[PDB]
DNA sequence: ATCGATCGATCGATTTTTTTTTTTTT
DNA sequence: TCGATCGATCGAT
């Protein structure tokens, strides 16, 4: 039989890798390791260690895969028996990777079979868990029905004579659900690519298909690279026919790498909380003591750009903490809150965003009149696909736990808007006329990005009829800190003078004191710390409030100093540090009179 | 059999030995209180048992049917026997379990929870409404007019009352017990999603002393239990057997609540 | 002379889809 | 018109 050459060299694979596979140390053991307590049956092996070590099986496996494969189980049982108590029941999951070869759906004919070529696409259309009792017993009926037999094949077919007896070959034993073998997969399809975008034809389709452990960590809108493990497929074709049948087009394939998807949440090689959740102490630990910090840290982020340094300060807030504190069931305490957003026309109004949604993860932006208004809910069908009303997404609540700020917040229809009017604060919104009794949770921050009426900031009326719109909404936003214009050449040669690097090639921007990721890590360390409050500014808040109002003697109430004790409570998660002092206190308070003084006429 | 009778045993030697609350166990009498009431639904609960006897988790997923079983034999024997002029009204039995330290969430199951115990939620939608079932097999014998007897299987063995012949048989609409019968569609709440895509779904059998319980658009609590169709025709297939899934329920406990309803402790 | 295998006459079992008129929402 | 059913038949033993 052909395989038995694969056979002995995947022996004398596992032979050496029984041994070291790597410079005295082996790295594929330990998934095993792992794997030695559940036994969920997978480990991926790297191609390039065939092209190492083995000395080219790539043209021993690439052409004769199908028919070489199943012996491969048999080498991965062979491998796992030598050191564990093992039975039988091992099995053969695969995630091939470390192959060079990266080819399309166009170089596909009759002679590509049993390969492990590579191909990308996007998701589409996507189809659930599909079980399977691809196995069982069946024999005659008389006594003799134990059959641990192949009968997993692809077309299935209940018809076994018999192992022991001579008796019936057409009535068959019933079936076995209970100690058997059963699996997992799905089935999707999958477009043309667009990495290779040609003209004429159509986005041809591709069948395809996944395994267990491969299940349900693909997912629609991402590029891949997979087996090329292409099948034969157990009206119109008219040809010959014989026997001693027309076919389609299939194609599975056992490996992914789900890439332009992933992050990776937080875990200097030392000693922390966890593993590398902050393992940086080495300097984060300067982080947290530095006086100058603060503006350190604001010039850290915006060395392509000048302008104010009001909200180069501020704006930390928002991707800042809040509270996360241990409470009852009283109700929801919120954590984050809203930032506004006025200038006049192109001081850079876009830029502060258009990049913040590169900046930290699970925050993607854009522009809700990009679509209907299918914004705040998905798209309202009234045809016939499944049920005939499916809405149960949209795009702002896409951002949970993440922000998903705007442009142009001012010409938005007043329905995604009054929608807006309570989905900020009771942050839990809901809906009829398709709802299944509709229950959503957004969670999350904003961010606004106004326009005056006339284009100016002329002082010959109020703020709140500089813009003239509907009121209430003006208090939730708890800080605007607006941009202005003004005629002065110096600022503008500064300008230019910025742009003098930008395309000096070579040193085309201004030195720096702090590195972005140590920030950022930084950032997503400070936290989880659970802070406190025990400090008298705690106990004596009252009369900073009775101040902030005895100024307000001369809109209103206590929605801003739910705001203040928040961006103080943030201000202090700035310093690494529960426990709130009574300085972030005058801060806030002074951020807060800045903002309604510039409120105020 | 020896160890195979103690299971029943220890649910006597259980219900009047395991005590809380002060004296007077539940169980002592909350199956009079359900007697009474002629409900035939008595719960269990499952961290009484993990307080009296922690055997009864091991023993259970080789095959929970016959442990429902053999629960069924206890209350039957034991009321029937105790309350003899009962045996009128439904004269069969059923238990149920309430308490589980899981809450498996949909998209989660696999081939690896199969036929075995669980627990899940969701939401209803559009189903079936109410319709009745078969219980037991009978037929009626055609060619010497008798009847075969009493006996997802059929049997049809050659032994009845004409001379044990007639293969052939015709079949009466009475004379047989029948049984309740609804269908269900479970699907998952949408906030706990992945956030903006489809939903997945199953579908579940309820039976009959549980039928217009539940009801389009309503929250849901269900222990249930997984199911395999056996075969949806194997034969030259897909690219997939065209293969199967569903829930079996055992329990519900609805998170609305309704009625009056909490049960009562004794001071 | 007993018995299993193959042939062949005998039996019963399958064959329904593309427009319209109200209805909810943009 | 297609399929298994059942009963008969021809060499082996
Ligand atoms: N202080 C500043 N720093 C950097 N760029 C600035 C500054 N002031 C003005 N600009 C320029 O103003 C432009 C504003 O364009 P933008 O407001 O994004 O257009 P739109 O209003 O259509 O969104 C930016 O492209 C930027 O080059």
């Amino acid at each position: 039989v052909k395989d038995e050459v694969g056979i002995r060299a995947q022996k004398l694979f596992q032979d050496f890798l029984e041994e070291f596979k790597e410079d005295g140390e082996i790295k594929y053991t330990r998934p095993a390791a792992s794997l030695e307590s559940p036994d969920r049956c997978t480990l991926e092996v790297s191609f390039e260690d065939v092209e190492k070590y083995d000395q080219n099986l790539a043209t021993a496996i690439i052409e004769e895969y199908y028919h070489i494969y199943p012996f491969l189980c048999q080498s991965v049982s062979n491998y796992v028996k030598d050191r564990i108590g093992l039975k039988t029941q091992k099995d053969c999951y695969v995630a091939f990777t470390e192959v060079p070869t990266r080819h399309k759906v166009r170089d596909l004919t009759t002679s590509k079979i049993g390969t492990l070529i590579r191909i990308s696409g996007q998701v589409v259309r996507t189809h659930p868990v599909h079980p399977e009792l691809v196995s069982g017993v069946f024999m005659c009926l008389d006594c003799q029905t134990e059959i641990r037999n192949v009968e997993q094949q692809f077309k299935f077919t209940n018809p076994t004579i018999c192992r022991n007896p001579v008796c019936s070959n057409r009535k068959r034993f019933m079936l076995d659900v209970e100690k058997s073998l059963f699996l997992d997969f799905q089935k999707i399809r999958i477009q043309e690519t667009q990495a290779e975008l040609p003209r004429g034809c159509i986005p041809r389709a591709v069948e395809i298909i996944l395994r267990s452990e491969l299940v349900e960590t693909v997912q629609a809108g991402d590029r891949y690279d997979f087996t090329g493990t292409l099948i034969v497929v157990p009206l119109a074709g008219v040809g010959t026919r014989a026997e001693n049948l027309n076919y389609r087009m299939a194609f599975l394939a056992c490996s992914v790498q789900a890439t332009t998807a992933r992050f990776g949440g937080t875990d200097t090689a030392e000693d922390m909380k966890k593993q590398m959740t902050d393992a940086e102490w080495h300097k984060i630990y300067e982080m947290s003591k530095d006086r100058n910090l603060y503006q350190n840290l604001i010039s850290s982020l915006f060395p392509s750009i000048y302008g104010n340094d009001e909200v180069k300060r501020g704006i930390l807030l928002q991707q800042f903490g809040g509270v996360a504190k241990t409470t009852t069931e009283k109700t929801s305490l919120r954590g984050d809150i809203n930032v506004c957003i006025v200038g006049d026309p192109s001081t850079a109004k876009s830029q502060f965003l258009k990049q913040v949604s590169d900046f930290s993860p699970r925050a993607i932006y854009t522009s809700g009149k990009a679509s209907s208004a299918a914004g705040l809910t998905a798209a309202v069908v009234r045809d016939e696909e499944s049920f005939d009303f499916v809405i149960e997404a949209g795009a702002l609540m896409l951002a949970d736990n993440g922000i998903c700020c705007i442009d142009e917040f001012d010409k938005m229809d007043q329905r995604d808007q009054v929608a807006i009017h309570e989905a900020m604060e009771q942050q839990t919104i809901s809906i009829a006329r398709a709802g299944v009794r509709a229950t959503l949770n957004a969670r999350t921050s904003i961010l606004a990005a106004a326009n005056p009426i006339n284009g100016r900031y002329d002082r010959s009326k109020s703020l709140q009829q500089n813009i003239q719109l509907s009121a209430p909404i003006m208090s939730r936003f708890d800080l605007f800190f607006i941009l202005v214009d003004e005629c002065n050449e110096v600022v503008d040669y500064a300008i230019a003078r910025k742009i003098v690097d930008l395309h000096s090639n070579i040193e085309e921007s201004v030195e720096r004191a702090y590195t972005r990721e140590e920030v950022l890590r930084y950032v997503t360390f400070a936290r989880q710390f659970k802070p406190v409050i025990s400090q008298e500014a705690g106990h004596m808040l009252v009369e900073n409030y009775g101040h902030l109002r005895q100024r307000d003697t001369g809109r209103i109430t206590v929605r801003q100093l739910e705001s203040m004790i928040r961006l103080s409570e943030a201000m202090a998660k700035l310093e690494c540090s529960n426990r709130v002092l009574e300085r972030h206190v005058k801060e806030a308070f002074r951020l807060l009179n800045k903002s309604i003084i510039r409120v105020e006429q | 059999l020896g160890p195979r009778t103690e299971i029943a045993n220890r649910f006597q030697s259980f219900l009047r030995t395991f005590v809380d609350e002060r004296g007077a166990y539940t169980y002592r009498d909350r199956i009079r209180r359900m007697c009474e009431q002629n409900m035939s639904s008595f719960v269990v609960s499952y961290t009484d048992l993990a307080n009296k006897e922690h055997v009864l988790a091991y023993f259970l997923p080789e095959a929970p049917f016959q442990m429902l079983e053999i629960f069924d034999k206890v209350a039957k024997d034991m009321v029937l026997s105790i309350f003899p002029t009962y045996e009128r009204v439904t004269t069969e039995i059923h238990v149920r379990i309430s308490e589980l330290p899981l809450i498996e969430e949909l998209r989660t199951f696999r081939k690896l929870h199969l036929n075995q115990l669980v627990r899940t939620l969701g939401v209803v939608t559009a189903t079936t409404g109410v319709l009745p079932q078969l219980s037991v097999i009978k037929y009626d014998c055609v060619k010497c007019g008798y009847v075969l007897g009493p006996f997802n299987t059929e049997i049809k063995p050659g032994s009845c009352p004409e001379c044990q012949s007639t293969g052939p048989f015709s079949i009466n609409m009475e004379q047989t017990l029948y049984r309740n019968y609804q269908k269900i569609t479970l699907q998952e709440s949408p906030g706990r999603i992945p956030a903006g895509r489809i939903p997945r779904s199953k579908d579940v059998i309820l039976l009959a002393d549980l039928c217009d319980q539940c009801k389009p658009g309503d929250e849901l609590e269900v222990t249930g239990i997984y199911t395999n169709n056996y075969d949806g025709s194997l034969n030259t297939d897909q690219g997939f057997p065209v293969f199967a899934t569903v829930i079996i329920a055992n329990h519900v406990v609805v998170k609305d609540s309704k009625q009056v309803v909490q049960s009562l402790t004794d001071e």
